């Protein structure tokens, strides 16, 4: 149908978390720099702050240039 | 990050916790790890190294492990 | 990588998050009564 466009490449959820087993080749690798572990990744109050920042200031595209 | 503290002591009598939810129990010659800078009202917490249970202990039933 | 990091830190600070090597336990109050003592006492003596 559709999809996003400045993001989509992203894979979390407000239920779940970061999807560990297909995370992108930026999102794990940072996480693993500034800290953070899987069980933030999988927290719904966490994870939900960590990806509202890549939603404004990480992007596929906006880390490219 | 931060992991287990260097200050510990022996237990040399035990201690009994009843309804608190807050108290350590053990018996003589157990060892305790503490996790605060200094005691109060003679009460000291920490964290036992046989269950990892943690609670207010008496510091008159233990003794350092200095030296 | 390494600038994303630089700019993380300053978004987490803003809801209190923080990376999994800086987080720790805290410490509860304490009971209503003071703390007991061993067996270690005087012995009676005459006047």
């Amino acid at each position: 149908g559709s999809n996003f466009q400045h993001i989509g490449h992203v894979g979390w959820d407000p239920n779940t978390g970061f999807d560990l087993n297909n995370l992108d080749p930026e999102l794990k690798n940072l996480f693993d720099m500034c800290g953070i572990s899987e069980a933030q990744l999988k927290d719904r109050e966490t994870s939900k702050v960590i990806y509202d920042f890549i939603e404004k200031t990480g992007g596929v595209e906006a880390v490219k240039n | 990050g931060s992991h287990m503290k260097k200050q510990k002591v022996k237990t040399i009598f035990p201690h009994t916790a009843g309804s608190n939810k807050t108290l350590l129990s053990f018996a003589q010659g157990d060892v305790i790890t503490l996790l605060i800078p200094e005691e109060k009202d003679g009460w000291l917490y920490g964290e036992h190294d046989v269950s990892k249970a943690r609670g207010w202990f008496p510091s008159s039933y233990t003794k350092l492990l200095e030296e | 990588l390494p600038d994303v990091a630089q700019r993380l830190m300053q978004h987490l600070a803003e809801h209190g998050i923080q990376p999994a090597r800086n987080m720790a336990e805290h410490i509860p109050p304490a009971p209503n009564w003071p703390a007991p003592t061993p067996p270690v006492q005087n012995e009676q003596s005459r006047p």
